[PDB]
């Protein structure tokens, strides 16, 4: 290393963490959503910035102020339409990047996979609290249902709740939190990532066949990062087409009339991305186990390590295994449909049945199926 | 690479210590103490003082010649005329 | 594509168009002639003309 | 030595390399016409 | 034979590095001020009577 | 449980993607919203700073202006004042006060009009079809008096006195005013009120794409430019063995 | 490494630049600084947070709700003063701090020093957009000085400052800016510590003799690790103290009133830490010229590094070295008491005066001095 310009600063030698990192040869597109994570993250905090500039936090104010920002400030349309798309193409990468976890057999990396459950049950936080801000008539009532279900703990509940209030009720002191923890909270995502990202260097990444790929490396800078790049690009179009030409389509919250707490739309759902869960807690009757249910599920996530069942990593390889996961899929848009849907006896049903083949797929079909084929190849 | 290892080379120095239990927390603080603090107060004092000294005069002398200045109007000119 | 939304983001920051409308409104055509006339407040401050 | 090789020639276009740059950065005079230029 | 556009191109331009990088500059400036006006008349002329700027000819200056 | 009609989509000058709004029509539909809305249904979110969006120039809007507005401007020296001034205001109201607007109302509560296209589901369709239908009660039906069967209405019955009925105005232009064709100069207006930029975002929409054709082929040609040495491998296993 | 747990999860070897980092042996309490710059830091954000809470950014709220805190909240008064006390306990350490880096010769760590120069350079900014935001009489004035001070730059200044103002004045939008600055700000402040850490342990500390100290080290965790929290604890009382008996003593700035574009106050003062900056401006009657040196003020610690002149780090050692650098010490608490006085024909003087021996001392008579040592002892 003569006059290798990477040393003299120590911080470039950490900074070939990146550029000689060896990689797998053969890397499916389905590897890219590793950054374009990163770089649905950093457009949000500039564009969730520029937004601060302007907004204000008020119970009087806050509504007009949003108001003010699509009318009177130059390109001050863009940003806030980019900011709240801004979210939802930042789930449905997200959602792909735990997908390509399972079928693969990613989560076999026993450490980062943890990191990874944390990561994802934060993101939830935040978007979620962001979308009470605008202080519209969807955001006041979705706001009371989520926060007010929390009262099913048997004893400390009712006072616990409302600390949170801060009150008897949403007004204003309820918002004014809202704000500063929606404003610093993704930093300590920032923080959590670089650690995430850490366990991985150690093991280098996972490969589609579920093979030790060690006789088979290539550098990451002439590579891979074209490919990222292509990526990151491919994402603009998919964030500006629906950004620039069709705005409310995926912005399918209708309401914003000003929160009046006397009245009441007559039907109330949390944006796209969460309905699911949403869709599980109305299947159970009882109130207290009903929470738990929607608690235990992601939480499950982090159970599945321990049900690697085979002698084999991948999904690729197993028909059956796959045969089960895609019915998975289905099954969760199909409660993604469901809550969508007013409660009305075809749909009460239906959303009961859905509800118990989605844990009987993980929880049972699943760690049964690796049993048999082992069985069947006479390992 | 390791830091305790590979430090430096030292050759025939030999260490004696005692268990912080067999010794005590105070070997004659105040007594052997108080000279030591004098002796070493002095060393300094020659080379700190001084010019402390010239701001404190400073800040008095400025301060009375700016009273006298605004406070007293009848003084260079006094009333008459 | 850079100088573009570079340009865009900064011209956020610089001026509202609220305030800009606010800016130099006394016309004036009105006062009241010799010496006495009347007033108004320009950029915040008001005295006499 | 010293010998100032064609670095000169080299930092010299770099120097206008950036020169250039800053009115394409920024717009400023807009710069006399010369192929449009708005009103 | 002459040496084709390119491998005269090459030879002139892409060969310093330092000219390699200036050309590029140039050329998104002369770039920009030509697109841009072409863009509008081609949005421009999808609209016709639609806009002000032909419109505000009815009352303009009275 | 009120079934619920859909306003079937009809088309729109600005329907389509480059399509843009008419402003000609809009000055029509700016001068009834002064004419009828100005009653109970307010505007708070827009100023008189319209220029030349709907076309006015600003010696128009000025004069255009300064007859409306605003009350009263000796407080004790402390207020506003008459006459606006310049365009800063925003649209005069006329109620004080939720209470007094809903008691001449009858216990209806006008809604505000700024951005209710986007508020109300099924776009501006929704608005124009609605004061288009005014029907018959169907035999068995029963309303109160204020209470209108309108089939769109959720309810289907409201407050609101169908206000329109053929040429109730005189156009700045002259083109005859007709029930059909003052309803739907209005529902352009509120389009642009609701997004005042709307004109202006297309353009981009176009330039991003002319834009975009140029790289994502470019991109993709040194993508596989750089990676053709890897698709381009040989091996062979050639063991002293 | 047989089953320590040091290594098992990486992140741990990691934290072993702290435990094993050997030390010197003879430390004076003068390099606790290191920690308490730190603990004043963390002490902050979140008693930093928990006014953000309760506050609110607005032109017609804001001084309405810093009323509300000291008076309706419950332990609403203690905070408050923490964070603004907690200010001034800033920098009477980070003083000291470079303090140290001085006498001892320390900036001869090349890299290390300037990484400091700019991590100084920040707070100096974040601790005074803070000072706005109560947006109280003093901060008002106090924001127009200083920014409409900069219009000095010869072409674009008359934008650039309108810029920042978003209008013609100091009205709203100007107000929230700093907040949303003065919010996220110090978290990069906490992002650059960790590399301006970073260098350091590379080459370990510097010790009091200015001796390369090879032959003698010791663990970190036994020793230095009690000296620190002795030191932590100090720093309590001496904040505790000052908030919690004298709670305006430091707190100089007497004007609570709201703030009135028409009325002026008599006197106008930055916060005390401030004075001697703004007290070189004074002298210098010509407008551009005068602000040059305010800004070079500072920036001349970076320069330091090329001045040094002898053959020995340590000042311990230099009779005449240590002689002057006492007398600077003298000229800057000058210059503070200096620009705490109005602009009468005795003070002028003085000021004009103490300006040139300032950098006279730094920048021509202590490079000389360590030329005639030197020349003195025969080297
Ligand atoms: C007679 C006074 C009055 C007139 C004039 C008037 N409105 Fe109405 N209108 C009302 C009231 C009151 C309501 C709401 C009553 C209710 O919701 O039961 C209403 C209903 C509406 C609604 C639907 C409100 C909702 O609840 O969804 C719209 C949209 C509307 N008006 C717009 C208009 C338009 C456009 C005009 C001009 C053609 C107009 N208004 C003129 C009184 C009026
Ligand atoms: C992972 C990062 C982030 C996510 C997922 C996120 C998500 C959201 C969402 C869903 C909303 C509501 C959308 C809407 O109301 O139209 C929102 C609003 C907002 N966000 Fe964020 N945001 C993020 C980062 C930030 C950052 C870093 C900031 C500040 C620097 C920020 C400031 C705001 C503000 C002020 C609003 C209210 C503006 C508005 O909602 O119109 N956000 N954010
Ligand atoms: C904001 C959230 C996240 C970010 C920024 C992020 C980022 C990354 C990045 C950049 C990588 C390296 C590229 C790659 O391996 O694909 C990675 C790997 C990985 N992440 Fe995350 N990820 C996030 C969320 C998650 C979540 C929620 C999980 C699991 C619940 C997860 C599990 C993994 C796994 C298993 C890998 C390694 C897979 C492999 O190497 O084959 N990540 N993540
Ligand atoms: C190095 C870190 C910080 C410094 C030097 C600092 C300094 C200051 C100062 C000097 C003030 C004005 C004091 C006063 O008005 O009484 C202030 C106020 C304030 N700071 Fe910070 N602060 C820091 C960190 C933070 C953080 C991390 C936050 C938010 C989480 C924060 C939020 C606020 C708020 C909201 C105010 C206005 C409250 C008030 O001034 O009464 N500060 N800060
Ligand atoms: C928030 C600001 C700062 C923090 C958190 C900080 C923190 C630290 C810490 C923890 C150390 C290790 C302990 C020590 O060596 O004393 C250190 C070392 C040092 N810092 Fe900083 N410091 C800050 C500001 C500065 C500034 C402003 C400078 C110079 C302008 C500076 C220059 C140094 C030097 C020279 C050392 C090493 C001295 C030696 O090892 O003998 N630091 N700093
Ligand atoms: S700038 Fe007005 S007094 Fe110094």
């Amino acid at each position: 290393m003569t006059n290798i310009r990477k040393s003299h600063p120590l911080m470039k030698i950490v900074n070939n963490a990146f550029i000689d990192l060896p990689a797998p040869s053969n890397i499916s597109s389905w590897w890219n959503f590793g950054s374009l994570l990163g770089i649905c993250l950093i457009l949000q905090i500039l564009t969730g910035l520029f937004l601060a500039m302007h907004y204000t936090s008020d119970t009087t104010t806050a509504f007009s102020s949003v108001t003010h920002i699509c009318r009177d400030v130059n390109y001050g349309w863009i940003i806030r339409y980019m900011h709240a798309n801004g979210a939802s193409m930042f789930f449905i990468c997200l959602y792909m990047h735990v997908g390509r976890g399972l079928y693969y057999g990613s989560y076999t990396f026993l450490e980062t996979w943890n990191i990874g459950v944390i990561l994802l049950l934060t993101v939830m936080a935040t978007a979620f609290m962001g979308y009470v801000l605008p202080w519209g008539q969807m955001s006041f009532w979705g706001a009371t249902v989520i926060t007010n279900l929390l009262s099913a703990i048997p004893y400390i509940g009712t006072n616990l709740v409302e600390w949170i209030w801060g009150g008897f009720s949403v007004d204003k002191a309820t918002l004014t939190r809202f704000f500063a923890f929606h404003f610093i909270l993704p930093f300590i995502i920032m923080a959590i990532a670089m650690v995430h990202l850490l366990f991985l260097h150690e093991t280098g990444s996972n490969n589609p066949t579920g093979i030790s790929s060690d006789v088979d490396k290539i550098p990451f800078h002439p590579y891979y990062t074209i490919k990222d790049i292509l990526g990151a690009l491919l994402l603009i179009l998919a964030l500006m087409l629906l950004v620039l030409f069709a705005p409310d389509l995926l912005g399918d919250p209708d309401n914003y009339t000003p929160a009046n707490p006397l009245n009441t739309p007559p039907h109330i759902k949390p944006e796209w991305y969460f309905l699911f869960a949403y869709a599980i807690l109305r299947s159970i009757p009882n109130k207290l186990g009903g929470v738990l249910a929607l608690a235990f599920s992601i939480l499950i996530l982090a159970l599945i390590p321990l049900l690697h069942t085979s002698k084999q990593r991948s999904m690729m390889f197993r028909p059956l295994s796959q045969c089960l996961f895609w019915a998975l899929v289905a099954d969760l848009l199909t409660l993604t449909w469901i809550g969508g849907q007013p409660v009305e006896h075809p749909y009460i049903t239906i959303g009961q049945l859905a509800s118990v083949l989605y844990f009987l797929l993980i929880l049972v079909l699943m760690p049964t199926a690796g049993t048999i084929e082992n069985k069947l190849l006479k390992w | 690479g390791r830091q305790f290892g590979h430090l430096t080379r030292v050759r025939h120095v030999i260490t004696y210590s005692l268990s912080p239990f067999e010794q005590r927390a105070f070997p004659h603080y105040f007594s052997k103490g108080i000279p030591n603090v004098l002796r070493r107060t002095r060393a300094c004092i020659l080379r700190v003082a001084p010019p402390f000294v010239a701001f404190y005069l400073v800040y008095t002398w400025g301060t009375q010649e700016f009273e006298k200045s605004k406070r007293k109007n009848p003084a260079a000119y006094e009333n008459d005329r | 594509a850079a100088k573009n939304v570079v340009s865009q983001f900064v011209s956020s920051m610089s001026a509202s168009a609220d305030v800009l409308a606010m800016s130099k409104i006394e016309i004036k055509l009105s006062d009241i002639p010799e010496g006495k006339n009347m007033a108004f407040k320009w950029r915040g401050k008001p005295l006499f003309v | 030595r010293q010998l100032a090789r064609n670095w000169v020639p080299t930092a010299s276009l770099w120097g206008a390399v950036g020169a250039v740059g800053l009115v394409w950065a920024t717009d400023w005079r807009l710069i006399l016409d010369w192929v449009p230029y708005i009103n | 034979v002459a040496p084709t556009l390119t491998a005269r191109l090459y030879s002139l331009l892409f060969r310093r590095t330092s000219t390699f990088a200036l050309t590029i500059v140039v050329g998104a400036l002369f770039f920009e001020r030509a697109f841009d006006q072409g863009a509008d008349a081609i949005y421009e002329h999808i609209n016709e009577g639609k806009l002000w700027k032909h419109i505000k000819h009815k009352y303009e200056n009275k | 449980s009120d079934l619920e009609l859909h306003p079937p989509s009809y088309p729109w000058s600005h329907r389509g993607l480059l399509s843009s709004l008419d402003h000609t029509s809009i000055r029509r539909g700016f001068q009834v919203y002064k004419q009828v809305c100005s009653s109970c249904h307010s505007m708070d979110y827009v100023a008189y700073r319209h220029l030349v969006g709907v076309c006015y120039t600003e010696d128009e809007a000025k004069a255009l202006a300064e007859e409306v507005e605003v009350q009263d401007g000796p407080n004790e020296d402390g207020e506003m004042f008459m006459r606006p001034g310049k365009l800063s205001d925003y649209f005069p109201k006329p109620y004080p006060n939720p209470e007094a607007a809903r008691a001449a109302n009858n216990g209806a509560l006008p809604p505000d009009l700024s951005y209710i296209v986007r508020a109300r589901h099924g776009g501006e369709d929704y608005v124009f079809s609605l004061l288009t239908g005014y029907c018959e009660p169907p035999t068995g039906v029963s309303l109160r008096e204020g209470l209108y069967f309108n089939p769109y209405f959720p309810g289907q019955a409201i407050g609101m006195a169908p206000p329109i009925y053929n040429e109730v105005l005189e156009f700045d232009d002259g083109t005859p005013a007709t029930m059909s064709q003052v309803a739907k100069d209005v529902c352009t207006f509120l389009r642009w009120a609701a997004e005042p930029e709307h004109d202006h975002r297309k353009r981009m929409g176009l330039k991003m794409l002319l834009m975009m054709g140029l790289l994502l082929p470019l991109v993709y040609a040194m993508k596989r430019h750089k990676w053709s040495v890897l698709k381009s491998r040989k091996l062979a296993y050639r063991p002293p063995k």
